[PDB]
DNA sequence: GTCTGATCTCGGAA
DNA sequence: TTCCGAGATCAGACGAGAT
């Protein structure tokens, strides 16, 4: 299947995962909050 | 190239006869292959070997 | 004579799969170790018994069956204390040649120790007088391969007296 | 130091046996190793390893000590095993400094390793009486007199207290009354005394006969008050020099005092640091004299004069032609005597630099020649190992045709030419090894 | 280093020309012919 | 081509050689002891024997080796003339 | 007794692998064959009739083994 | 280019050919049509084993010019392969005994194995039974072309011929098309209808079509050749 | 073909002869001409070997005699090699035991040697 | 003609 | 006081096959 905001998704992502490099291009940490109902509180976080 | 690096590390694994998957040097990678010891090839859709609605109606 | 326990990997070709193994190994091992002196061991003759025959593998190539075979074979090896009885199949001026009867004509006695009437003077004189007995004295074998015989003996004749024949 | 280990394989093979060599030489090759690990790696049964270490601890070649695991790791000291080569020389200077009795004292002390007084005096009461006249029996009391007489000049020192660890067994080491206490020989005292003969022969064959004797009596009264690790001897006054002179001399105090300030001020310089440092270079110079003629030996002494002044003066300072000289430099370079060009400071260029200057380094030329002399005695013994097994047929015939006997007297000419030549290269070892030990700190 | 490698995997058994042990070379096969560890003769 | 002829030489002869059997007179004394102790170190108790010969021999039989004034008076003196260390 | 009682596809291949090469060296045939000249087609006739003189030596990877007759297995 | 990556792993191989492919739906999914000229060159050493003695005698009289024939005979003891072109074939036919090797031609029923050279997954090498057809193209069924990722626009693909009898069974059982119908990524089938067959069977199973016994027995009786001719 | 055990000798002449007599007559039952193009050295050694053993009149020699003679031998204290010589040599007369026999020195006594002649004759 | 971890030199600190 | 972080420079590699 390898032959077949911005996040890298293609072969340069899978090549980036298989190498397990220390520093990658576009590293993204998602985070859920305690109070996920108001844009102002998550503003503050 | 990514086919070449992948298969030049992953080639010497085989599920041994006591269901363990070991390296060539004897070291265990997986204790059962993939948790259930099941072929992905023979595996039915949804990663389940049966899909029981189809077999019962069959 | 002495038994010699030996271990060999005997290959039975696949057109002999009708016959029983312990017989069909024995037909091979006779063709492997007959009339052949083994270095530091002696002259193998035949097969005594197969004491342990283990399981018949079949390897990724040949398709034949390779059974590792423990056995015992009788060999010829004088014990340095045997008074044998042979026949003079030859006389050289340096020493007589005795031969055990149709066994091996390779026993060559040096002759220095019998009674002081000793010479072989090339007209086939056995001994200047006063079946033939023999005392096998030393073990002496030479490994043949050397580049890209072999059990010879030295054989003595002391003051036995030889009451029947001189 | 693989050629050193080549000799320890050769020295134990001729003296005791083969498995005591094998378990011995393996212990030199793998070091601090337990009893079970040695028997598993050499492929030797455990009953023979216990015997082989038992003979090896008797002759003080393998030393045992446990630290942490509660399991004793044996360890063989390498430089002791080569001292077996000097064994008949250790006999001889006890004949020049003591009688035939005390010469036999250091002999069976060197032979049977660890000895008590109650045994070694009992043994020489057998050997010296059987060679003396029956009825004129040698009295053993004179042996006990000369036995301590060796010990007051400290030629025989006692064994260090036994660890008595549980793994070690007391019954096996003694060979079968009083127990007593054991000792080996103090061969370290000999290495002073062999050095005492070395400096007194260095002065007498250079300065004068009367110069060397005052060096001897200086060193003979400085024996117990120093050790081998002393950088130089204990300082003396000239007044006890006149007291310690031998009775053969008649020289007045003031004339020898002129020779005393003459002998104190030399290029040779008693500075025991400078003494072995000057004697080692003459051993180097006697090897190039042995090998490359007096012409190359003339430029070999030239680099001992100037440290880094070379190839712009060596064609001038010896006046020999440029063709003949430069093959002597590169032969001194290729055989590692000339050491190297440690002055080039132009960056990374063999062609363009500040001109490479030759310079002898005395220790790299020392450690090589010691390694060479270790290699030399390997080629000596192996020849005497070679010529022995063939000729065994005619040694027992005396115990025979004309070429049969002629092979024996060409054998006995050969072996006696070999065995004498094992000792003449042996004196080069000690003369250089004592120089090696004199420049080695923290050991 | 004095590296003693055994010859395993597939990237070495292919190089050496040994039948690899991964897959069809994992097990090995016996033959089922007439055999037994027999009694010897009295000597 | 200048050297492409044969092995350089069977041996290279050095025009200068060894001096002699140096120190000729006095090593007659050490030189006999070289051969004296070697006659006695081999014939000592502190040696090993080839018991692998006897396990090699299955021909063991009887009649072969394979099958088969100190004039002194008592005293006791124990001296510490030596070191008191280690 | 602990491995799978199903003849794997790697065991069916090699049993047909060597029983073909055995029968191509004049082995005794166990199936009273009916004109098949390809030795491989004889061996599948040997497998379906369950007459193959072969015992699979299954190696557990510790070193212990476990034998299995080709009669004593469930082919597909 | 060095010996590791190209001479020890990726090494060139005897008994192997390469042509252009063209379709043939009239084969079973398990068969490749091999040209005659190739099948007279690629040879399989079939040893003589009491069941192919009369079959190899019958084909060694043909020799290397008629297709069911042979072109080399080793004797039972490493005698050099006897190029069966010059001598008397019938004298070699009668003298042929057990044990010795005949390098008979690539006949139908033999196991060759394809490869399309950019091999990207397990399914690019597949075994195939070999039927000697009359052309110089490798013709296979078009259902098995998406495993090869092979269109017929001038694509070439290689054909190896395994020599030992152990490597013949390892092709047939493990790598046969009847075994590898299913890719090992998903479990999906890769060998299934492509292009016209799909738009054929859609237009046939569409609700509007109706066949009379004229056309019905004509479409049905198309399915009666090649292991199917013996069914009622 | 490594030999694990170099020696283990109790094969008295009768034993080897008997094995050979069963073997010679048994090999011919399956005697093969297919293996002639291969091996024939075995035939020669067995054939000629039978004759040399035959020289000793083991013809009429019996299996029970081996134990029967052995029961007498254990009392004499002669070694196992000596007894094998005694059975294999089969000394016909006293002179061979008196002189030819091994370990004559000391153990002869002119007592059990005379008794041995009765035992050997038996 | 970059993409790469390794391995060398500087520097500010408890 | 030394030692570990952060500044430079250096590596080997960059698909099959085909004519
Ligand atoms: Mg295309």
């Amino acid at each position: 299947p390898g032959t077949q905001m911005n996040i890298t998704l293609g072969v340069p992502r899978i090549k980036e995962i298989i190498n397990a490099s220390k520093a990658i291009s576009t590293p993204i940490i998602t985070a859920q909050l305690d109070k996920d109902d108001d844009a102002d509180y998550a503003r503050l976080v | 190239y990514m086919q070449r690096r992948l298969v030049k590390s992953l080639e010497d694994l085989c599920s041994q006869y006591d269901l363990t998957v070991r390296s060539s040097t004897g070291d265990i990678i997986q204790f059962i292959y993939g948790g259930d010891g099941l072929d992905p090839a023979a595996m039915e859709g949804k990663d389940e070997p049966l899909e029981f609605k189809r077999v019962l109606d069959n | 004579f002495v038994l010699v326990e030996m271990v060999d990997t005997v290959r039975i070709p696949p057109w002999q799969f009708e016959r029983k193994l312990n017989d069909s190994i024995a037909e091979e091992l006779n063709k492997k170790l007959a009339n052949k002196v083994v270095y530091n061991v002696g002259l193998c003759i035949c097969l005594f018994d197969i004491t342990k025959l283990e399981d018949a593998y079949v390897f990724p190539g040949d398709g034949a069956s390779h059974t590792k075979v423990h056995f015992r074979c009788v060999v010829f090896h004088p014990f340095l204390d045997e008074i044998l009885i042979g026949k003079i199949k030859g006389c050289s001026p340096e020493g007589v040649h005795v031969s055990l009867g149709f066994f091996d004509d390779i026993l060559i006695p040096p002759e220095s120790l019998q009674q002081p009437a000793k010479f072989d003077e090339a007209e086939q004189v056995w001994v200047w007088e006063y079946g033939e007995e023999i005392r096998f004295r030393v073990v002496d074998e030479s490994f043949v391969d050397t580049s890209p015989y072999t059990l010879v003996g030295s054989i003595s004749e002391p003051g036995l007296g030889l009451l029947s024949w001189w | 130091t693989q050629a050193e280990i080549k000799l320890c394989s050769l020295l134990l093979q001729e003296h005791f046996g083969e498995i005591v060599e094998k378990i011995g030489v393996h212990l030199i090759r793998t070091g601090s190793q337990p009893l079970r690990v040695i028997a598993h790696d050499t492929g030797t049964s455990l009953d023979q390893v216990k015997k082989a270490l038992c003979v090896l601890v008797q002759h003080n070649l393998v030393s045992y000590q446990v630290h942490k695991r509660g399991v004793v790791e044996y360890e063989a000291q390498c430089s002791r095993v080569l001292r077996m080569l000097r064994y008949p020389r250790y006999i001889y200077t006890t004949k020049t400094l003591y009688s035939d009795t005390g010469e036999l004292i250091v002999e069976e002390l060197l032979l049977n390793g660890k000895l008590t007084m109650s045994a070694v005096v009992k043994k020489v009461a057998d050997r010296l009486t059987e060679t003396m006249e029956d009825g004129k029996t040698m009295d053993y009391a004179e042996v006990s007199n000369t036995f301590v007489r060796l010990a007051d000049t400290h030629f025989v020192q006692r064994c260090p207290s036994v660890p008595t660890t549980e793994n070690s067994d007391p019954g096996p080491p003694p060979p079968a009354p009083d127990d007593g206490i054991y000792w080996q020989a103090n061969l370290d005292r000999f290495h002073q005394h062999f050095r005492d003969q070395a400096i007194v022969s260095a002065v007498a064959n250079r300065m004068d006969q009367t110069s060397s004797e005052i060096v001897r009596t200086m060193l003979r009264m400085s024996e117990i008050t120093t050790s081998s690790s002393a950088p130089f001897t204990q300082p003396l006054s000239s007044n006890e020099i006149f007291r310690s002179l031998p009775v053969g001399y008649n020289i007045s105090k003031q004339v020898l005092d002129q020779y005393l300030t003459l002998l104190a001020d030399d290029p040779l310089e008693i500075n025991l640091h400078k003494a072995l440092a000057s004697l080692a270079t003459a051993t180097l110079e006697s090897v190039v004299q042995e090998r490359f003629g007096s012409r190359c030996a003339r430029i070999f002494r030239l680099v001992l004069q100037k440290k880094h002044i070379e190839q712009k003066q060596v064609e001038d300072f010896a006046m020999i032609p440029a063709k003949e000289a430069k093959d002597m430099l590169y032969k001194m370079l290729s055989e590692n005597f000339m050491s190297l060009q440690e002055i080039p400071k132009t960056p990374d260029h063999a062609p363009s630099r500040t001109f490479y200057l030759y310079t002898v380094n005395i220790l790299s030329a020392a450690r090589m020649l010691l390694h060479r002399c270790y290699k030399s005695i390997a080629n000596l013994i192996e020849r005497r190992q070679f010529e022995t097994k063939e000729n065994k047929r005619l040694l027992e015939k005396s115990q025979i045709t004309a070429p049969e006997r002629q092979q024996l007297e060409t054998l006995k000419r050969n072996v006696n030419k070999l065995d004498a030549s094992e000792i003449q290269v042996d004196e080069t070892i000690f003369l250089l090894e004592s120089y090696i030990e004199c420049t080695m700190k923290r050991q | 280093f004095g590296q003693k490698d055994s010859v395993c995997g597939v990237s070495e058994c292919i190089i050496m020309g040994i039948p690899m042990n991964i897959g069809t070379g994992l097990f090995k096969l016996l033959h089922k012919a007439d055999r037994d560890p027999n009694p010897p003769k009295r000597p | 081509f200048s050297k492409g002829e044969k092995l350089p030489d069977v041996v290279l002869k050095p025009p200068p050689l060894f001096p002699d059997t140096d120190y000729k007179p006095v090593p007659l004394k050490t030189g006999e002891g070289e051969e004296y102790m070697l006659a006695l170190k081999q014939e000592l108790r502190e040696t090993m024997k080839r018991m692998p010969y006897f396990i090699e021999t299955p021909e063991e039989r009887q009649d072969i080796e394979r099958y088969s004034d100190w004039r002194r008076l008592p005293r006791e003196m124990m001296p510490r003339n030596k070191c008191k260390k280690a | 007794r602990i491995t799978t009682p199903y003849m794997t596809k790697y065991e069916r291949a090699r049993v047909l692998g060597t029983r073909a090469l055995q029968i191509a060296m004049c082995a005794p045939v166990m199936v009273e064959l009916e004109g098949e000249t390809d030795p491989l087609l004889i061996a599948m006739k040997e497998l379906k009739a369950r007459k193959i003189p072969i015992i699979i030596r299954r190696y557990l990877p510790d070193g212990s083994y476990e034998d299995w007759g080709v009669d004593e297995l469930i082919i597909t | 280019q060095g010996r590791f990556r190209g001479n020890l792993s990726g090494k060139r191989v005897d008994f192997s050919g390469r042509t252009v492919i063209s379709p043939d739906p009239n084969l079973r999914i398990d068969e490749v049509a091999v040209p005659v000229h190739v099948a007279k060159i690629l040879t399989f050493p079939e040893k003589v084993n009491k069941a192919n003695i009369n079959f190899l005698r019958k084909l060694v009289q043909n020799g290397p010019e008629v297709h069911p024939g042979a072109n080399f005979i080793q004797q039972r003891h490493t005698q050099m392969k006897r190029f069966l072109k010059y001598g008397n074939r019938e004298k070699m036919a009668q003298e042929l005994k057990y044990g010795d090797i005949v390098e008979r031609h690539l006949i139908d029923g033999d196991v060759v194995l394809f490869n399309r050279q950019p091999s990207l997954h397990k399914l690019s090498i597949m075994a195939h039974l070999a039927r000697v057809k009359p052309h110089r193209t490798f013709r296979f069924n078009e259902c098995v072309c998406t495993p090869y990722n092979a269109d017929f626009d001038g694509d070439e693909m290689n054909l190896h011929l395994p020599q030992t009898e152990e490597a013949k069974a390892e092709a047939l059982v493990l790598m046969g098309t009847k075994a590898n119908l299913v890719t090992p990524r998903n479990g999906e089938p890769l060998i299934a209808a492509i292009q016209d067959f799909l738009t054929g069977a859609y237009l046939l199973t569409l609700k509007d079509t109706f066949f009379d016994r004229a056309k019905a027995c004509q479409i049905i009786a198309s399915i009666l050749v090649g292991k199917d001719e013996k069914i009622k | 073909m490594e030999v694990k055990d170099a020696n283990s000798a109790l094969l008295s002449n009768y034993e080897v002869f008997q094995l050979l007599t069963d073997l010679k007559e048994q090999r011919k039952e399956s005697g093969k001409n297919k293996h002639s193009s291969g091996q024939q050295n075995l035939n020669t050694i067995t054939y000629e070997t039978l004759k040399y053993i035959s020289k000793t009149p083991c013809r009429h020699q019996s299996p029970e005699i081996v134990r029967e003679f052995l029961t007498a031998l254990k009392s004499h204290k002669l070694t196992k090699a000596e007894k094998l010589q005694l059975l294999n040599h089969r000394p016909v007369t006293a002179v061979e035991i008196q002189l030819m026999v091994e370990e004559s020195e000391e153990r002869l006594t002119e007592e059990q040697i005379e008794a041995l002649l009765h035992t050997v004759t038996s």
